[PDB]
Parts: C-alpha cells; structure tokens; sequence
C-alpha cells in the first residue's frame, strides 16, 4: 500500500483534467466499451477536480495511522 | 485602447522560452527562435535573480499548487496551450459538424455532400445548408 | 463559414497585436521579434520584412548578423530585391555593422538587374 | 601521518606546533606548500625557508582578496628570503613571464636551476614524453646528465611537477638514481587528479576542482591524453557560490561527452534545486528533465553530448563508472581529497576515492548479469 500512497502523493491533479478531456473527445470523433471508458474519464476529472478545489488530500486514502475508538464506546471491536 | 488603459504586468507575463502573448501562438511552441546568436544564459540567470537565491526554480513539488505561473488567478489552473493555427482547424470542424448534424435531420447529389462532409471533419451544394443557431424568430416559427 | 488559417493571415495579425501592445504600455521581447520574423520567413511575404525590424529596432533590439544575413538572401531567393534594398537601407541608418558578402550580393544583384 | 586539523590554511601557532613535533620524532627536512594567502597572512613568517621553488602564476584564486599584484607580490615574499647563497638555492619555471621577477627578488648571488616544458633553455628540461589514460614517460635532460621517468601521473601540467623535483634534486646535488626512484615512487597526490587503478580498460581520476576555471583547465588536460570519450561527474555547494552553478554546466557539457550531474555538498538546500540552477545554464529545467524520464528517453544536446542527472553522489559516480568503455575517462571533480558529504547539519563520511574504487570492483558482475548501462535509463533483462 506504500507504493499506493507514492503514486496518490506524486499525482498532477491538473495534467489528469487535461489528459482526461483530450481522451474523452478523441473517442467522442470516432460500442459498449466506448461508452464505459467515456464515463470512466468524466468520473475522473470530476475527481480530480473536487480535490483542487478542497483541502483533502488523495494521498490521504492510504492510512499511515489508524485512530482509536473511545473505551465507552467498546466496553468485537 | 479607448479607456485608456494600459496591458497589465499579469498580461505580460513571460514563459520559459522567454515570450510572451505577442509571440506565444504561433506555433512553433514552447520553443526559442534563433536570434543569429547563441542565447546568454548566464545572463539570464542572473537577470532571474540567480545570486541572492530569489531565482524561479522549475522544480515540481508535491501539492497543489501549480508550478507555472500563469496558472494564478485560474480555478483550475489556465488553459492548455493552443495555437492559432490548432484552433481555425478546430473551428472549422465543427461549423461543418453541425453542417452534417442539419443536413440528417431532412438524390445522388445528397450522398454527395454526405461524404464530403464526412471528409472534411460538390462543396457549392453544401454552401446552401443554413444553419439557425440563435435565431430565436426562425424557432417560434417553427413551433408553430 | 469560419476563416481558414493560412501563414499569411497569421502574420498580419501578429503585426497589429504587437503594434497594439506598444503603444498600450507592453514591451515585447527580443525573441517574440524574431519568432515573428521567423514566420515571416517560413511564409515568404517580404513585404512584411521591412515593419518587424522597424518594431524590432525601435525596441532597442539587434538580431545577430547570421540571421540579417538569412532575410536578405531569402530576398534574393524569391527575388523580392525592393524588400532587401530597403532592408540594407534601415540597417545603415541603424548603424549595425553589416557583413561584407552580404553587401556583395546585394550590389552584384543590383547591377544584374540593371 | 598526522591527524591534522581540516583547515584549508593552518594557522601561524600550528605551522609552528606540528614543525617542533617532527623535530621531536627525528625528522631532518620538511617540505611546505607555500600559498599566497598564508604568506600574505603572514603565517609562515617565522619559518626559515632554505629552498624556494616557483611553479606558476595564473589568476584562479577567487578567494584572494587583493589586486593580482598583490598576488604576485605575497609568492615573492619566499623569494625574498633567499638571501645566504651558500645555503639557500632557487627553483624556478621559466615558461612563466613572471619568472624573471622572482629571480631578482631576494639575493641575485643566490645559485638558481631553470626548469621548463617548451623553453630548452631551461637547466632541466624534458627531450620526449609519451602521455597516455594510465602513466606518462619522459626523458629529462639536466645539467648533470639525462634521466629516464615513468610516472603514475597524469597531465602534461604534471611534467612540470616531475622537472621542479628533478630541479630541486639537482639543486642539492642529488645522486639521479634518487631522482627517478623518488619521482617513480609517488603514485597518488590525494585529490590531484588522482587516478584510480583496478586493472581496467579506462582511466578514472578524482579531482577537487570545483570552479569554473579549475574544470576547464582539468578537462583540457583530459582531452590531451586522447580518449575516446570523457564521462565528468560535477556538482555545486549549497547555500554558497551560487553564480557558478550555470557556468560549471556549460563548461562541462561543452568539454564532456557525457556529463552526470550530481550534489556536491547541499548543506541545507535542497539538492534538486541547486541541479536546477546548474541546468539552467544548457537551457534546460528539472521538469523538463524529469518528463524526459517519463518517456525513459533523455534526447542529446545541441552539441551531440549527453547530460544526466541524479542527486545521490553515490549513486551518480557509480552509475558513470560503469558507463566507462575501453580508451575512456571518467573524471570525478568536486570532492578531492574531501572526506565528507554535507547533508543538512552533519557531516556524513563520504570518499569519493572509495565510491570509484568498490564500483570498479562490482561493474563486472554487472554486465555479466544483462544489465545494460551505456547511459541513462539502465536497460534490464527484464524490462522492455
């Protein structure tokens, strides 16, 4: 999961918006895996997109510590 | 011009190859020109403040912050680069894309201009097809 | 019906843009001159040879004498000798010294013409 | 040796400290470097010099606060002390135009022996020299006869070093079967394009020039030997002498066929950015560089040379090491003799000498292993 972590840290949300967009028109000029990846390329620079403007950082899906629930709350778990 | 008022610092703005928005669409891109002599870049690095560590480093980082400088003031960041030649080409596609999208919606010559216009993305014929985009009286009619 | 791009159409526009930019405060750099040019070049219209300088010079820019040599014989080349004649004619006054083979093929064409 | 203190100049109290030192264990006779900026300090003004040797004189040393006649003035200081002929002798180069102002300083009575590589003129003067990757030969005419010399250094601005010893060992009279045993004895100057030697096929050199004028000079000296090609490993300090970063580049990729960037001593800057202050001097940028790794293609120069790039020393003097071919040279400038690597605060140990030495030992087991390391990306097996 490390490795994970240092491609989600590393990633240029800006150059996914543009290189989606490029891919998502040129399929556009040219049938139902065309159709999937048309949605797989608006899911991700819809992505990216709410990560600029945010503060979440991506790389934040890949845990490096892992909080505790409250005693009270575990008197399974 | 009429307002009296002068092209901004933030307009000018230089990019790496040293150009700016006068000489930035023709499309050699992202490239010098040849000047007659070799460019002086020990020169520009301290014109760039190179000896007081005030320089622009080109260095990516991670974060979200873009690296290039025109990318401020932008929500997402500024445009991709296009030139001016990219875009008449891409103009031009696309008024004979609505063309094509026209001539469907209503008898060799009409296979004719039906490849031709496929081609493009005989051309007298294809002159006669009217597009109505924002003609808000044709569409009235229309409807009635 | 959009224009469609040609070179030529290109450079005119670049003139008026960069005219516009000087005279509302913008300073243009020593390599947007010569990118400019450089089209010109590719293009061949050496009419529009003689006002890019004139812009160029009056920025306080001097390309080397390499690429005022590339102008001049490319004038030659199509023939265009009024173009070059003034262009020679602009650098005097300039000052900027000028290379003696170009001088040579600018006066050995004059006298062929004549 | 001495565990001396790592002080560029040694101050006055030590020079004098260490030299009772050597008196106490039997020492008899003691060779100084006298620089121009210790004789100007005056550091070694209480030393009783009894030979003065004169070498050369070109303005380098931008660290010389003073006029390049108070250069010149601050090396005649030990040429004024020559004063008791029948004690004191005097050494010196007469390629230099200098020279003849050091023969007049101090007492004229004074013996003095010439040596020169192009005046024969000189007392002491070479007849025919063969320079080559691994040694230089040289037949030395001297006043009281010819000598034969193979060497282990390298250069023809060694030859000079080699006639000033054979000068000062004819100014004392010495038997010539001493000179050419004691000059074929040294092998390796520490930092002084000290070559290292693993029975290979090409010449690898560790230097610690560090400026601009001092790689030029290093690299011209290089291509006289005649190789096939030239691989410069160089980098820049941080925090400090930031105007050379561009130029160092420039130098090296016009001189070298191939050239590693690498860091030298970031200090608390960060490495990638002092590489991109170098890189600007060729016209390029990190990301430009690092998008060309993207496409595992990185294009030449204008000039048909190749320039790489990595900020681990480590890593980069290895990887242009095993980029050596038959007939080549590998000069890894910067460090010398320096025996540290400065990350931050601390002073990690690092020997560039020891860097070059192990990766000549394990380069074979490399190629045989399908590694193809001609440049920069590596090429495995494995990858396609």
């Amino acid at each position: 999961a490390g490795a994970i972590r240092e491609q989600l840290a590393d990633l240029d949300l800006r150059i996914i918006i543009e290189n989606s967009l490029v891919e998502w028109k040129q399929l556009g000029e040219e049938d139902r895996k065309i159709v999937r990846r048309k949605d797989f390329l608006v899911r991700r620079m819809e992505l990216a997109k709410h990560f600029i403007r945010t503060n979440i950082e991506p790389e934040w899906m890949v845990l490096c510590l892992l909080p505790v629930l409250p005693p009270e709350l575990r008197p399974d778990i | 011009r009429r307002d009296n008022q002068p092209i901004p610092p933030r307009a000018m703005i230089m990019s790496r190859k040293y150009r700016t928005l006068v000489s930035s669409w023709i499309e050699p891109l992202q490239e010098e020109a040849e000047l007659g002599y070799e460019i002086d870049y020990l020169a520009r690095y301290v014109e760039e403040g190179g000896l007081t560590g005030e320089r622009k480093r080109w260095v990516p980082r991670r974060g979200k912050t873009p690296l290039d400088p025109d990318a401020a003031g932008f929500i997402y960041s500024n445009p991709i680069e296009t030139s001016f030649k990219q875009r008449c080409l891409e103009d031009w596609k696309v008024h004979h894309r609505k063309l094509l999208r026209t001539l469907q919606s209503e008898e060799s010559d009409y296979m004719r201009v039906m490849e031709r216009l496929r081609n493009i993305i005989v051309d007298e014929l294809i002159c006669r097809i009217k597009l109505h985009e924002g003609d808000t009286e044709f569409w009235k009619r229309r409807f009635l | 019906t959009p224009r469609r791009w040609s070179q030529e159409w290109e450079v005119e526009l670049a003139i008026v843009l960069m005219a516009k930019v000087i005279e509302l405060g913008g300073v243009p750099t020593i390599g947007d001159c010569a990118v400019i040019l450089r089209a010109a070049i590719r293009a061949p219209m050496p009419s529009s040879f003689l006002k890019i300088l004139q812009t160029t010079h009056s920025l306080g820019y001097a390309f080397g004498s390499p690429l005022y040599d590339e102008i001049i014989t490319l004038c030659l080349d199509l023939g265009e000798l009024d173009a070059a004649i003034a262009i020679v004619a602009d650098m005097e006054t300039t000052g900027i010294t000028v290379p003696d083979q170009t001088l040579d093929k600018v006066i050995s064409a004059r006298q062929s013409n004549e | 040796k001495m565990d001396s203190p790592t002080t560029t100049s040694p101050d006055a109290v030590l020079v004098q400290s260490m030299m009772a030192k050597m008196l106490h264990n039997g020492t008899e006779a003691l060779v100084m470097e006298a620089s121009p900026q210790e004789l100007a300090s005056g550091k070694c003004d209480e030393v009783d010099f009894d030979i003065a040797v004169f070498t050369n004189l070109t303005r380098e040393d931008s660290d010389f606060r003073g006029t390049d006649e108070e250069y010149r003035d601050a090396e005649a200081k030990l040429f004024a002390r020559m004063v008791d002929p029948e004690r004191h002798r005097k050494v010196v180069n007469i390629d230099d135009p200098n020279a003849a102002f050091f023969v007049q300083q101090g007492n004229p009575d004074v013996p003095v022996v010439t040596f020169a590589m192009e005046n024969t003129k000189a007392d002491v003067h070479p007849l025919k020299f063969e320079l080559s990757l691994f040694e230089t030969q040289v037949l030395v005419n001297t006043p009281q006869g010819i000598l034969e010399i193979s060497s282990g250094l390298l250069g023809r601005h060694n030859i000079y070093n080699i006639l000033a010893a054979v000068a000062v060992g004819i100014a004392v009279g010495a038997p010539l079967e001493d000179i050419v045993r004691g000059v074929e004895e040294v092998d390796a100057v520490p930092g002084r394009c000290e070559l290292i030697d693993e029975e290979q096929a090409f010449g690898v050199i560790v230097d610690h020039a560090n400026t601009p004028d001092g790689l030029s000079r290093l690299l011209d000296s290089v291509r006289e030997l005649k190789p096939r090609r030239i691989i410069t490993v160089i980098g820049c300090a941080g925090e400090n002498e930031r105007g050379k970063r561009p130029v160092m580049t420039k130098i090296a990729t016009e001189k070298s066929d191939v050239t590693m960037l690498t860091s030298d001593n970031p200090g608390n800057e960060d490495p990638l950015d002092i590489l991109d202050d170098m890189l600007s001097g060729i016209g390029w940028t990190m990301q430009e560089y690092l998008k060309h790794g993207e496409h595992d293609y990185y294009p030449p120069l204008s000039n048909g040379h190749r320039l790489f790039l990595h900020d681990v020393r480590r890593v980069a003097v290895r990887c242009a090491v095993a980029m050596g071919e038959e007939g080549d040279m590998v000069v890894v400038a910067g460090k010398g003799h320096e025996s540290y690597q400065l990350e931050g605060d601390k002073k990690e140990f690092y020997d560039d000498r020891e860097e070059c030495r192990e990766a000549l030992q394990y380069v074979d087991e490399l190629h045989q292993a399908g590694i193809d390391t001609s440049e920069f990306p590596w090429r495995l097996p494995e990858s396609h």
